[PDB]
RNA sequence: AUUGGCGAGAGACCGAUAGCGAACAAGUACAGUGAUGGAAAGAUGAAAAGAACUUUGAAAAGAGAGUGAAAAAGUACGUGAAAUUGUUGAAAGGGAAGGGCAUUUGAUCA
RNA sequence: CGGACCAAGGAGUCUAACGUCUAUGCGAGUGUUUGGGUGUAAAACCCAUACGCGUAAUGAAAGUGAACGUAGGUUGGGGCC
């Protein structure tokens, strides 16, 4: 009650809770969804290959 | 010695990686950044060019120009796209159902998106709903809008609003604003 | 749902007794605003010094 | 105490070190300094070919 | 037991000096640029003290490299040895001045033991 | 701050970041906005026009409280009502019962006309009001009242 | 004196404003004293208000 | 911390205090903590120093010898115990000054006022 | 409201060329008839335990001895640099010295 | 032109009101700290009305005060289909 929460009221005048620019944490996974890597195309090899 | 027709290590001029040390903010720039490497796709790349642009570069975007924006016919099924925050306006009485996507969503906005039934959700979830961002519309806010653009480049015969605190009778507008007194600008 | 975190009693002994919690621990994190604002309040305690 | 009174060296080069650009061109250039008949005349004439277009396609 | 790498060059291993340093005493060794409009050292004519640039930068790969292959890493106590642990062959033990010969044996004891080199192993020991 | 203001960077520079053909003598030309009709009337005339001469007349004992002319539009002349009744009275269109806006009450004084309300009968109570506001409130299905 | 483009400013300080200057510092002591100065007549005015 | 609107944490200040205390204050100042018999005696931690009070050293490079005291140095902050001394190349005897606080109180002389100062403080004799 | 007085509590303040002119016998010594001006000066050692005694020297003092954790702490006293000087050791020197480029020789070094 | 040498000290600092740019927070609203309550006590926390700026400007003033429309037509225009 103190601080507020997602159903209750925060105690204070027009507060609410900082909203998340980001929905999560970890890119990583989002990297990793499927939909994500059926329109990456294929990587390259890293370091590249020196040549000449 | 060689004859420099230009000057050299000029920089690009455009700013590369956010300014800002937001976390949350650096991690959508690597994503988006990864999206626009890994697909050919120009959405990718103009977001990521959208994510460096500073405050006055972000303007803000009120609910009535996404409304304007889908009443524009083939738009109804686009989803928006802004890099800002979505901003509340009183205006507009109606909202069509949409959905909205941005960095920062206002309470009022927010809310008044919920109550006519659009949804609002985050770039992270933008991105990977649609990582080519097919049928997705791009929304920009009015850059010169800002009261310190009506003061840029003054000069004489071209009224861009001189730069005073205190406006009314007797604060610039004697002589050289009146034919009477002397002469005009 | 959100996680149930046990309560450990006085004894040192976790309880059956188990609690939501309090909906400000997914508030983001920002590390520049928090060291912003620290900096910018351990300012307000001090005393003001001046030569004669 | 004589001085200069006026020379012109260098000045080219300072002005040639930025490129001179050339006005700037648009596709519908000032309508100032012509005759305000004319003027008319152009309003007039936009306002009906508006009209026109409208009731043809809106 | 340092990892092959490329033999250690130096551009300029002579220590780079201020100007008129030993002519005047105020003058400390420490290098500082000449500002002067009509400085030779500034302007750069022959036969005068060298000026340090950009091109006098030791290799990537050889820098902060020793003569004997091992970069040097600052050890406080039996803790901060244990930082030198899984990478030995890379770095080197070096022991703080601070440090009482008693517990400077003792480090040099679990150096010894792990197989870590140590800098200067004759350092505050009896002799 | 002081670590990362440019006078750090400036140390060991003879000059300082203030020349040395003309050094940063105080004061060098005037004080304040000394000669603006001598030296300085370029800039007085290029960049601050009607700065030297007289406007009008004078109005003594000047009291702001007169003048105390607040305005809205016909847009923000529905956010008066919270929203708790404002949603329910848009959605009630009826002429027996209409919602009462006191923008006297809110600090607003005159009515502008600007907005577009739509054909949903109101009564406002304001002490000036614009004909374009009047005439798009009646048209609305409303009537304004004048209070004071 | 006349510089660019920046509005005109009208500060008065040409007087010996250092002479006769005030800061407060003693904002949250003087809010304490007057705290303890309302309870100390709350208890002397008797159950008064 | 401290919760008293009036004591002093400064260090000068304590410092001032404590080496401008007068007489009276340097009497109680110079305090010698009781052996563990005579505190089961008398039922008392500590008590000031007096001449004719026996005391033992319990630190120091004199540790172990006990003697009556001589004299109290106020002005010093020490006090002179008689039977253990330096001896000068000169072949005089100077006293060897020392803290009341590293001494334990073996005995004490017994007095009106010193009694008086027991009940005070709670003694049972 | 409070750069005066008294009694108090503190500092992201200063540290003996700083901080009030004055941390010490400081508005003191001292200078000007005069109104006025106005300094320099904190530290042995825990404890003087401040060097008994022997020898040379008229004596000041020196050398032994001794106290001392330390006299590389001696009422010129915590720690003890440069400018300057003396001793020992090394090197160079036909109206300058000092420096940079590279090497021989001597000393020294992981 | 100043410089016999050495040691110590030595010079773009701060306030009031601002211009451009950048960062943070909220957002047609914004600003707790004038003040009150609370307080482990110059720290931190909470709060009602008022007021500063902006949301409307133009005139010396009495005054007036922004949708003929899909908030217009056309050129160039990134992105999207």
């Amino acid at each position: 009650q103190v601080w507020g929460s997602e159903t209750v009221a925060s105690s204070k005048v027009g507060y609410t809770l900082p909203s998340h620019i980001i929905s999560t944490s970890d890119v990583t996974r989002i990297i990793n969804s499927s939909e994500i890597q059926s329109a990456i195309r294929p990587a390259g090899q890293a370091t590249q290959k020196r040549t000449h | 010695g060689i004859d420099h027709t230009s000057k050299q290590h000029k920089r690009s001029g455009h700013r590369t990686a956010p300014k800002s040390d937001n976390v949350y903010l650096k991690l959508l720039v690597k994503l988006y950044t990864f999206l626009a490497r890994r697909t050919d796709a120009p959405f990718n790349k103009v977001v990521l060019k959208a994510l460096f642009l500073s405050k006055i570069n972000r303007p803000p975007v009120s609910v009535s120009r996404i409304a304007r924006a889908l009443k524009q016919e083939g738009a109804a099924n686009k989803t928006v796209v802004v890099v800002g925050t979505v901003t509340d306006d009183a205006r507009i009485f109606e909202f069509p159902k949409t959905t909205v996507a941005a960095l920062r969503f206002t309470a009022g906005a927010r809310a008044k998106i919920v109550k006519a039934g659009g949804e609002c959700i985050t770039l992270d979830q933008l991105a990977v709903r649609a990582p080519k961002g097919q049928n997705t519309l791009i929304l920009r806010g009015p850059r010169n809008s800002r009261e310190a653009v009506r003061h840029f480049g003054m000069g004489p015969h071209k009224g861009k609003a001189p730069r005073i605190l205190s406006t009314g009778r007797k604060f610039e507008r004697a002589r050289g604003r009146r034919r009477s007194k002397g002469f005009k600008v | 749902s959100r996680p149930q975190v046990t309560v450990h009693s006085l004894t040192g002994e976790a309880t059956a007794n188990a609690l939501p919690l309090p909906a400000v621990f997914s508030a983001p994190i920002r590390p520049d605003i928090v060291h912003t604002v620290f900096t910018s309040v351990n300012k307000n305690k001090r005393q003001a010094y001046a030569v004669s | 105490a004589k001085s200069k009174n006026h020379t012109a060296h260098n000045q080219t080069r300072k002005a040639h070190r930025n490129g001179i650009k050339k006005p700037k061109t648009y596709k519908y250039p000032s309508l100032k300094g012509v005759d305000p008949k004319f003027r008319r005349n152009h309003k007039h004439a936009l306002h009906g070919t508006a009209k026109a277009l409208a009731a043809a396609k809106k | 037991a340092s990892l092959p790498h490329p033999k250690i060059v130096k551009k300029h291993t002579k220590k780079f000096k201020r100007h008129h340093s030993d002519r005047y005493h105020r003058v400390a060794e420490n290098w500082r640029k000449q500002k002067g409009i009509d400085s030779v050292v500034r302007r750069r004519f022959r036969g005068n003290i060298s000026q340090p640039k950009i091109g006098y930068g030791s290799n990537k790969k050889t820098k902060f490299l020793s003569p004997s292959g091992h970069k040097t890493f600052l050890v406080a106590n039996v803790k901060d040895l244990e930082t030198l642990t899984m990478h030995t062959k890379t770095y080197a033990a070096e022991i703080a001045h601070n440090i009482s010969a008693k517990n400077r044996v003792v480090i040099l004891a679990r150096a010894k033991a792990l197989g870590i080199k140590v800098t200067n192993p004759k350092g505050r020991l009896a002799l | 701050p002081s670590r990362f203001t440019k006078t750090r960077k400036h140390r060991g520079h003879v000059s300082a970041g203030k020349g040395r053909i003309g050094k940063h003598r105080k004061h060098p030309g005037g004080r304040g906005m000394a000669g603006g009709q001598h030296h300085h009337r370029i800039n007085m005339d290029k960049y601050h026009p009607g700065y030297f001469g007289k406007v009008g007349m004078r109005y003594f004992h000047k009291q702001q409280a007169h003048f105390w002319k607040p305005v809205l539009n016909l847009d923000k002349l529905w956010t008066l009502i919270p929203e708790d009744k404002r949603d329910q009275y848009l959605k009630s269109a009826s002429k027996e019962t209409a919602p009462v806006i006191d923008t006297l009450a809110a600090g607003y004084g005159k009515i502008l006309g600007k907005g577009r309300i739509p054909n949903v009968p109101v009564i406002v109570k304001a002490r000036f009001v614009s004909k374009l506001a009047e005439e798009k409130i009646r048209a609305a299905g409303g009537v304004v009242e004048l209070i004071a | 004196a006349i510089s660019k483009n920046l509005p005109i400013l009208k500060n008065h300080f040409r007087k010996h404003w250092q002479e006769r200057v005030k800061v407060h510092f003693d904002q949250a002591g003087k809010k304490v004293s007057r705290r303890n100065a309302r309870a100390t007549r709350a208890a002397k005015i008797a159950p008064r208000p | 911390a401290k919760q008293s609107l009036d004591v002093s944490s400064d260090r000068r200040k304590a410092r001032k205090a404590y080496f401008t205390a007068p007489s009276s204050q340097r009497r109680v100042l110079l305090s010698a903590p009781l052996s563990k018999e005579l505190r089961a005696q008398y039922g008392i931690k500590a008590l000031p120093i007096r001449r004719d009070d026996e005391v033992l050293v319990v630190r120091g490079s004199k540790k172990g010898q006990e003697g009556k005291i001589s004299s109290v140095y106020r002005l010093k902050f020490a006090v002179q115990v008689d039977k253990v001394t330096k001896e000068k190349v000169n072949g005089a005897s100077v006293p060897i000054n020392l803290h009341p606080s590293k001494l334990v109180i073996t005995k004490l002389h017994l007095d009106k006022d010193r009694k008086a100062l027991i009940q005070r403080k709670g003694g049972k004799l």
